[PDB]
């Protein structure tokens, strides 16, 4: 099962891979990006830096919250890096 | 159960494979087995397993002892097959168990250090970070006393690398426990009478403290300088060198503060460079060069005038490291306020350009980069033309690497300062040089492209006389046998099209556009994309009426290029078609625009957002040009005749039409499509409405009533998919019209959205809750709270569950506003529930 | 990709077993913190009474421990 | 008619101050003062030559500033400003003198918007070396940001470090001067978990305040609750004691009746009681707390300035043997009005930002250590509950250099031409307590003239014939003049009963001396009478001059809340003044014995109040409105038509169906609009034929109404306690004889300040009409109707562009801020649009051709509304 990390985000800017370029990580919408996504420091450490906040692959663009999410302050809920609770650190 | 074991994990966890009785083994063997299980669950387990095992190994750390814990952790940590994030996990484990073990780690400090400290020299930056992390946690767990006692015997070790390792470890210890904690030890060590090796190691510790801690050393900079300043006059040469290097590191860390703390060092260095030679002199000069930018104008002038003779003498030194240091020093001191521009002109520039600007330095990357940056920074203070004229002729040297160096330098200088300082003679010199450098290209240098572009764009309208020959060479290279030369020429066209327009040379521009149009059958995709970009630049500069070829011939030629699979071709051709549709749709029939629309529909689902954005823009321009009716009819037909895969493309296109030609030209026919009793057509209409409102936002404020009856029908329809999509439409409406006075229509739709709060299907109730949150935003939290208060204490537990979910969403979203909206709850016989302050009336 | 656990961890939210006393205690604590945030609300309250703003803030902070009195046992 | 579309403009910005910090914000030796007016950040510069405070910068931040501090890193020469507010974000700004603006250096996001309970923003604390800053909520959550520099000496911020603790309330947070050790933050805390699980309720009585030191370990990068000890006296705030090689580095905990030095380790707590006034006329059951503190550091000494609830400042110094403190030494410094913040500038000046009324800048003439006034110390012995004593006196160590005018608070306002100046003047009831006043404002920025008053003015009505003002001045915790003189006499006589025959000659003439001294309450403060004690008078005053044409003093514990000047149809042209007052009103918990309506006859051309009679009522008469020869009076819940009898006011008709409490009553025709304390507006129809009062319409939303103004026969504009303005309207042809109708809210807007006066008028003759409002923070603002829809669309696009390009300075969302309690509706924020001039030229030009104009045309179109005012 996948969940959200939801730790206190920091100064690191979340990234997306080429497959999801422009998508909002909360609501999956492609309409009107608005506010830069921030992620926790643990999610950006070491080889995880600059990686996709959904798959961990190479990041090519900055992740954004959509306008609807920032209106509802869904950009204030914590690090939206997706955690796979069924995997281990070196899986996939 | 037990996590999966990779082949390299067998040597470390084989004991867990044998099913022992676990009541038969030694208490020490039991300890080992439990630590092994915990480490395996941490390294190979799921996040919950890792969390639990980490918590338990931290809670049981003191019971396990530092002995067995580290005895099993250190081989795992230094495993050659260990992955980076596994190493990070083990470092976090080390940190937690150290924090809980505290002084119990003291007997094992030496062995932990000997095993881990190779991490401090690892190529991986994060490996060195984790080594320093382990050392600092060890220092704070064991205390300063035992760290010194463990690491002191290697201060005067004969092997230099042992001393370097000890110096780095002591620097990390100082960063952990604070510089004042190590100040007396360093004061004693740097002045050790017994050996110069100990003094060298202590001064190196100070240098490494500077390098590691940066600006954090500023409160103790004076103490560090006082501790090491004696080393500059030490009898041992290596001690003098390391003292100068430590001064340089402290100065770099203190930038731009702390010049006073270096006072006692100014005269030694100033004298040392008048005596020492070689690497000692190089270190002294490096220290001086890092000290100069910290001084005020007057003393900076005085001091660099005192050292400039030795600097200019070392300009001709054969040793390359000395030349690198001297280049850094000239860049630093010339960048300091107080060193006048005329002094640099007369005293520094001639020898600098005579000895440093030779074709030999362009063949090494480090020398290349450093000299380029130094020369550009020099031009920043002494003037652009003053530096450019001294190398401009070298733009025509036969050495191509030298040409590249000069071109990059001139490019950066002219991009920073412009061309206002350049006269006519140097202007023609620049033109001839960049022409020769671009013609004599064997490697397709992007530096030549950037230099040509920036030089022309900085000259501005002054390149007007040279544009004949420039465009001549551009056309020559556009017909070159190798397509990469053609791509570079088209890129140059795009880079300089604006300046070429403001020069009024439209005939050359038209011929270039004709040539580019003749190359639209280019088979190499990157070349074709660059050609399309050049054609777009030429179209933007010439205009739509006078373009050659005519637009009526250009756009139909672009129609088949839209099906190209390369993303560069796609983006460039879509942008070209878009500008044509924006400002020149006159010359294109409606049927050709419909063909373009059909080809464009598929690119709305591209993965690259730049292509999607370009497609949206161009489709909007076309819809504005041709009107909504025909394209909307085609789109509604598509909506009915196809299934999800291209249905959302059609939905996005319908929303674009509604946004560009206003929604009253789309909503009537779209809602009339809902009257078909086929259900799936109704679901398509509902999804189209959802995306339409999400896409148009504020523009939807005039259309809530228009779609209200359909939403009433869908929210009460038997199909729960209809209810879910209608709730999505309501959410997008309320969030799109937030703050535009649609409170009553949304209040009406809330009464139809609400009864679905008891739906059990997760996809349905999720959409209902999203609609409710959008309605809280658009109508306000007080109305939602008024709806909530009835079921907050309902006798039925299910009603309470539903209403408390809704209340939680409202409360998290509107905590501070609810203060004004809570109902009056009277006191009882036991508790006071009246908020008396709000009942104050002045 | 979802759950309400973090909603449960937010102070002030509730559930089907939330008591009236807890709800109103949350209301009163939120209100006191809001008064101390919105400067003109506290201005109003300090003009109504004849107390300094510091005294009003002190009183409201002291009321945060048990704003509605002791709770009931059942 | 189409719903009104309004344009909001602040004519006079708020002048109250909640926070004031001083520092080197220019980066030079000049010292400036950053103040927070609430939703406005202002930068002042006091001139050491003239001693006058000049305002350098004013910025609307469109938020609720809750915490303001200055900080600096080691080696720097300019102080950065750190702001925490209601945006869920912390911002760090740097003032730029070359462009006169607050450049936002950093903005970091951590939580939701609003003045929330568990989301940080309320408290700010900075490490004295500028290495870290803690932003704190009142409950649970605290966050620490590490601050550093880069190569170019540019400020850098880190990710937040957590330091949360459930069920923990925070009173105050202050960074500790631990030199260059690990940064430390000291907080007053209290854990309520025990109180919430003890149905007996004495785990709450046993719960005591904690002083807790949190330590930030920079190397390990975490924060730990390292120290925490309970206190005997609950503290209200903390003061940083200078540290490192500059002092002992503890904390000064201010409490009720005490100040304590505390420091973790073997340092014992040093307690010293606060010196009370000798012959203090206050209620003896009242304690004493400090309201603000200032800390000044020199090369040789460091001292603190702590002001009492009564305005007396004490200079506090600490004596130190070894590195522990030996004692706390205090001395009476001077007496200035109760302040929310005090700033000691190194040039020798003291800035006093008063909590209400005007602000002051004094010159520190003498430090006050070369006189024979007694010094007090913790070392001195007292037994029992004796607590030291001193006597206040006029200014000795300070002299007044500058006085900054401030209208805060505004409790009532009336725009009228009472001076025959053609253009109307604004007559405003400002101030609080003995420093209250009535000010007349004229357009020309407003020029002001102030007339002092006795108590806090609640309402005032203009006599149509005499044009004079009839003000009711009320105050809680206050004595009447008669009660004050009686208490003085009684305490002198009990002075000389006690003590001895040894020299009555002394005491009997000391007491006499004590009764001959009258310290002006305007400077030293009025005596606090105690709970449920009220002082109230009525004043007939001329509006051109300041002369009190008449004054009537009411009984003790009688508090005036409603006043009206009217005529009656059964009488002739005789003018009457009705004054509704409460008797024995206690606010918390609320109760009252009843009220009285005094009826006076206004004689001598509206210059004398001739007492006719007094009518008792079973509840506070909170609203009195003349109504076609009779009066409408609100007795709590009850609405009543009263007629003038010659021995009492007779109840002619009554409605008893209002929800809670009548705060206001207004009339047009036979429609009476009643404001409930909580339940918004209620429309009542008076049917004269049947002599009845029937409710026929009300609102769909609760509203804590403060004032109202009738726009037309169907439209009512109002304001609430939470800083909102509304406009509601009855549907077309709403029958006054049917049962239920609901008003439609046609306008909602969040002003950001609590509005208490709202009036439809034209401030310039020859201009159209608008809605002028005043606020408790001293602000004056206007809502201006749109004529064309072209202008409306233009200004709406301007606002929408400014929301994106010029976002609020402290991280708030402008649309959300104006939608604080209800979604914004039919109002455009002109204060935001007028920030178009404060943008950089590129932004101006970009969004100007987004409108397809030149920035000159945009700014001139903005200024044209301000000159036309409607
Ligand atoms: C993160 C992902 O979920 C990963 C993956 C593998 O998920 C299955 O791939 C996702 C990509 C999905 C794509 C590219 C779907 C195509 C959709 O196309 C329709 C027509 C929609 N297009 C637009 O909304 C287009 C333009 C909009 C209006 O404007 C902009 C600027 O985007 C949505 C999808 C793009 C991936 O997300
Ligand atoms: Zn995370
Ligand atoms: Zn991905
Ligand atoms: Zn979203």
């Amino acid at each position: 099962d996948l969940i959200f990390c939801r730790k206190q985000a920091g100064v690191a800017i979340g990234r997306l891979c080429e497959k999801c370029d422009g998508k909002c990580v909360i609501c999956d919408s492609y309409v009107r990006p608005c506010t830069l996504v921030r992620i926790c420091d643990e999610c950006n450490y070491g080889s995880y830096q600059g990686r996709c906040v959904i798959c961990g692959g190479p990041g090519v663009s900055d992740a954004y919250y959509c306008k609807e999410c920032t209106i509802q302050e869904k950009d204030r809920d914590g690090c939206p890096k997706i955690v796979n609770l069924g995997s281990s650190k070196t899986d996939l | 159960n037990l996590p999966f074991l990779k082949p390299d994990d067998i040597q470390y966890f084989d004991k867990l494979l044998v099913d022992v009785d676990e009541s038969t083994l030694s208490p020490e063997e039991q300890k080992e087995r439990k630590i092994m299980k915990l480490l395996l669950k941490i390294k190979n387990g799921t996040p919950p397993m890792r969390k639990a095992a980490l918590r338990q190994i931290t809670d049981k750390a003191r019971e396990f002892g530092a002995g067995p814990l580290f005895n099993q952790i250190l081989p795992l940590l230094m495993s050659p097959t260990l992955e980076d994030q596994e190493r990070h996990l083990l470092v976090k484990v080390i940190d937690r168990i150290l924090y809980k073990l505290d002084d119990l780690v003291r007997p094992y400090v030496h062995k932990i250090l000997v095993v881990i400290e190779p991490l401090l020299i690892d190529e991986d930056y994060y490996a060195r970070v984790e080594g320093r992390e382990i050392i600092s946690n060890l220092a704070k767990a064991a205390g300063l006393a035992t760290m010194i006692s463990t690491m002191r015997p290697d201060i005067d070790n004969m092997d230099e690398y042992v001393r370097n390792t000890t110096a780095r470890a002591f620097a990390v210890v100082a960063s952990a426990l604070g510089i004042p904690s190590l100040l007396p030890f360093l004061k004693a060590v740097c002045k050790s009478k017994k050996s110069w090796q100990a003094r060298h190691t202590g001064i190196k510790i100070v240098q490494q403290i500077a390098i590691l801690m940066g600006c954090a050393i500023l409160p103790h900079l004076r103490s560090l300088v006082e501790i090491i300043e004696h080393g500059l006059v030490d009898e041992q040469q290596k001690v003098r060198t390391i003292s100068a290097l430590a001064i340089a590191a402290l100065a770099e860390a203190a930038t731009p503060y702390g010049i006073e703390s270096f006072d006692s060092v100014l005269k030694p260095l100033w004298k040392g460079i008048r005596q020492h030679r070689g690497k000692g002199l190089a270190a002294f000069l490096k220290a001086i060069g890092y000290l100069i930018p910290l001084m005020d104008a007057e003393y900076a002038n005085y001091y660099t005038r005192e050292v400039m003779l030795i600097l200019i003498r070392e300009f001709q030194s054969p040793d390359e490291e000395m030349k690198k240091i001297v280049l850094k020093v000239v860049k630093q001191c010339c960048g300091t306020d107080g060193v006048e521009a005329n002094y640099i002109k007369t005293e520094i520039l001639p020898p600098f350009f005579k000895h440093f600007w030779q074709h030999r330095m362009a063949l090494d990357r480090r020398n290349y980069r450093q000299l380029v940056d130094t020369t550009v920074e020099l031009a920043n203070k002494v003037g652009a033309a003053e530096i450019i004229s001294r190398i401009v002729d070298d733009l025509k040297d036969e050495a191509e690497q030298y040409r590249k160096m000069v071109m990059e330098t001139i490019e950066k200088i002219m991009g920073n300062l412009g061309a206002a300082d350049i006269d006519h003679k140097l202007e023609e010199q620049l033109i001839d040089g960049i022409l020769y450098a671009f013609q004599e290209q064997t490697t397709e240098d992007s530096v030549m492209l950037n230099g040509f572009g920036t030089v022309v764009n900085a000259l501005g309208k002054r390149v007007k006389p040279y544009l004949p020959q420039i465009c001549g060479t551009v056309l020559w290279r556009l017909n070159n046998k190798s397509a990469k030369v053609r791509q570079q020429a088209a890129d140059l066209i795009s880079r300089t099209a604006v300046v070429m327009k403001t020069c009024q040379e439209e005939k050359l521009m038209g011929h270039l556009g004709v040539v580019l149009y003749e190359y639209l059958g280019e088979e190499y995709p990157e070349v074709l994309g660059s050609i399309l970009g050049a054609l777009k630049a030429i179209v933007n500069v010439i205009g739509m009426h006078k373009m050659t070829p005519p637009i009526k011939d250009l756009l139909p030629r672009l129609t088949p290029i839209l099906k190209n699979r390369h993303e560069k071709v796609q983006e460039n051709c879509i942008d070209l078609v878009g500008r044509i549709a924006d400002r020149g749709a006159e010359y294109v029939s409606a049927r050709e625009w419909m063909r373009i629309c059909f080809e464009l529909l598929e690119l709305l689902k591209a993965h690259k957002k730049a292509i999607r954005r370009a497609t949206v823009n161009t489709f909007g321009y076309i819809a504005k040009a041709i009107g909504p009716h025909d394209v909307l009819a085609t789109l509604l037909n598509n909506l009915k005749v196809q299934e999800r895969q291209n249905r959302v493309c059609t939905t996005v296109a319908i929303a674009i039409v509604a946004e560009t030609c206003s929604p009253f030209t789309v909503l009537p026919a779209l809602m009339n499509e809902y009257r078909v009793p086929e259900l799936n057509v109704q679901n398509g209409v509902l999804k189209s409405l959802s995306f339409l409102f999400e896409y148009i936002g504020e523009m939807g404020k005039d259309y809530i009533y228009a779609v209200t009856p359909l939403l009433e029908d869908a929210l009460m329809d038997r199909d729960l998919v209809h209810r879910q999509t209608a709730s999505a439409v309501v959410q997008h409406m309320s969030l799109g019209v937030y703050g535009f006075g649609c409170e009553d229509s949304l209040n009406h739709l809330l009464n139809y959205v609400w009864p679905n709060v008891f739906e059990t299907s997760p996809h349905v109730i999720q959409a209902v809750m999203g609609a409710l949150e959008g309605l809280r935003v658009a109508i306000g939290p007080c109305r939602m709270l008024q709806y909530c208060l009835q079921g907050l204490f309902h006798p039925a537990r299910k009603v309470r569950d539903v209403y408390w979910k809704i209340y939680n969403s409202i409360y998290i979203g509107s905590q501070d506003a609810l203060i004004a909206h809570y109902p009056r709850i009277y006191n009882d016989d036991k508790n006071t529930y009246i908020r008396y302050e709000l009942d104050y009336i002045l | 990709s979802q759950l309400e656990h973090l909603q449960s961890k937010y102070i002030g939210t509730g559930h089907a077993d939330t008591t009236k006393w807890e709800w109103l205690v949350n209301q009163h604590r939120d209100s006191y913190c809001s008064y101390m945030g919105h400067f003109d609300l506290l201005n109003y309250f300090a003009i109504a009474e004849n107390e300094s703003k510091a005294r009003v803030r002190f009183n409201l902070m002291e009321k945060m421990l048990q704003p509605c009195g002791p709770p009931a046992d059942k | 008619r189409r719903h009104m579309f309004l344009y909001n403009l602040t004519l006079q910005r708020a002048t109250g101050i909640s926070f004031a910090i001083h520092g080197n914000f220019s980066g030079t030796k000049q010292q400036e003062i950053v103040v927070s007016r609430g939703k406005i950040l202002e930068l002042l510069r006091p001139d050491p030559n003239t001693g006058k405070v000049h305002t350098l910068l004013t910025v609307e931040v469109f938020g609720v500033i809750r915490s303001l501090m200055a900080f600096r890193l080691t080696g720097g020469t300019k102080d950065y400003i750190v702001v925490g507010s209601d945006s869920g974000r912390i911002v760090i700004l740097e003032y730029q003198p070359s462009k006169n603006m607050f450049e936002k250096i950093h903005q970091e996001t951590f939580g939701k918007s609003g003045c929330r309970r568990i989301v940080p923003g309320q408290f700010l604390a900075v490490d004295p070396k500028g290495r870290a800053v803690m932003i704190s909520a009142i409950e649970k959550q605290k966050l620490v940001y590490i601050l550093n520099r880069d190569a170019a000496a540019r400020l850098t911020i880190s990710s937040p470090l957590e330091a949360h603790k459930a069920n923990t309330l925070v009173y105050h947070v202050v960074g500790v001067d631990v030199g260059f050790e690990n940064p430390m933050f000291a907080c007053l805390e209290m854990d309520y978990e025990e109180a919430d699980n003890d149905p007996t309720g004495e785990a709450a009585a046993n719960t005591q305040q904690t002083l807790t030191f949190y330590e930030l370990d920079l190397g390990l990068n975490h924060v730990v609750r390292k120290y925490s000890e309970p206190l005997e006296e609950h503290g209200n705030f903390l003061i940083t004691v200078p540290g490192g090689s500059d002092g002992p580095s503890g904390v000064l905990i201010c409490s009720e009746n005490y100040i304590t030095y505390k420091n973790f380790g073997d340092q014992p707590d040093i307690r010293c009681p606060i010196p009370r006034r000798r012959n203090d006329l206050d209620d003896p059951e009242r304690g004493m707390i400090f309201v603000c503190s200032a800390t000044h550091k020199t090369k040789s000494m460091f001292f603190f300035l702590a002001q009492t609830e009564q305005g007396d400042i004490f200079k506090i110094t600490l004596e130190t043997d070894e590195d522990m403190v030996t004692e706390i030494r205090l001395k009476y410094f001077d007496t200035v009005p109760v302040a929310a913040a005090m700033c000691v500038l190194k040039t020798g000046f003291l800035f006093v930002a008063s909590e209400f009324g005007n602000h002051y800048l004094y010159q520190i003439a003498h430090l006050g250590d070369d006189d024979e006034e007694p010094e007090f110390s913790s070392a001195m012995p007292l037994e029992e509950g004796d607590t030291f004593f001193f006597q206040p006196r006029p200014l000795k160590n300070l002299v007044l250099v500058d006085e900054l005018d401030s209208l805060s608070p505004i409790l009532f306002c009336q725009i009228a031409d009472l001076a025959n100046e053609d253009t109307p003047q604004l007559y405003v009831a400002c101030g609080r307590g003995p420093r209250s006043s009535l000010r007349v404002l004229r357009h020309g920025v407003f020029n002001q003239v102030a007339f002092p008053l006795q108590y806090t003015p609640r309402k005032f009505v203009i006599h149509p014939e005499s044009n004079n003002l009839i003000i009711i001045e009320t105050d809680h915790n206050a004595y009447t003049e008669a009660t004050k003189a009686q208490r003085k006499q009684q305490m002198a006589e009990e002075m000389v009963e006690a003590a001895g025959e040894d020299e009555r000659e002394l005491a009997a003439e000391m007491a006499a001396a004590f009764l001959n001294e009258n310290l002006p309450e305007s400077i030293f403060g009025a005596p606090k009478a105690g709970n449920g004690q009220w002082a109230s008078v009525i004043r007939v005053m001329n509006p051109i001059q300041g002369n009190t044409l008449d004054l009537v003093q009411l009984e003790q514990n009688e508090a005036a809340f409603s006043v009206a000047v009217c005529r009656f149809s059964n009488t002739g042209e005789d003018w009457y003044v009705l004054v509704g007052v409460a008797k024995d009103l206690i606010l918390n918990p609320r109760s009252v014995a009843g009220g009285f309506v005094y009826t006076y006859k206004l004689v001598n051309n509206g210059e004398k109040l001739e007492f006719l009679h007094k009518t008792p009522v079973e509840e506070v008469p909170a609203a009195i409105a003349p109504f076609q020869g009779r009066v409408l009076i609100g007795v709590g819940k009850l609405l009543r038509v009263y007629d003038l009898g010659k021995k009492k006011l007779l109840r002619k008709c009554e409605n008893k169906h209002i929800a809670n409490y009548i705060s206001g009553i207004q009339t047009i025709g036979h429609r009476v609009i009643v404001s409930d304390v909580q339940e918004s507006f209620i429309w009542v129809r008076y049917k004269r034929n049947e002599n009845q009062l029937i409710i026929f319409a009300d609102d769909t939303y609760p509203r804590w109404v403060t004032t109202a103004s009738l726009l037309d026969y169907d439209t009512v504009a109002g304001a609430d306690k939470f800083g909102n303005i509304c406009v509601v309207r009855l549907p077309p042809n709403t029958n006054d004889e049917v049962d239920s109708q609901k008003a439609e809210v046609i306008m909602n807007y969040h002003v950001g300040e609590t509005v208490l006066s709202l009036q439809k008028t034209t401030l310039i003759p020859g201009g159209s009409e608008s809605l002028v409002y005043t606020t408790l923070s001293g602000g004056i603002g206007i809502l201006v109707p749109f004529t064309s829809h072209e202008d409306h669309d233009f200004f709406q696009h301007v606002e929408m562009h400014l929301r994106s390009e010029h976002p609020p300075l402290c991280g708030r969302d402008h649309l959300s801020f104006r939608s604080y309690y209800f979604p914004v509706k039919n109002v455009i924020d002109g204060d935001l649009c007028e920030q178009f001039n404060s943008m950089e030229p590129n932004k101006q030009k970009n969004v100007s051709e987004e409108l397809d104009r030149t920035p000159p045309e945009v700014s001139k179109k903005l200024e044209d509304i301000r000159t036309r005012y409607a």
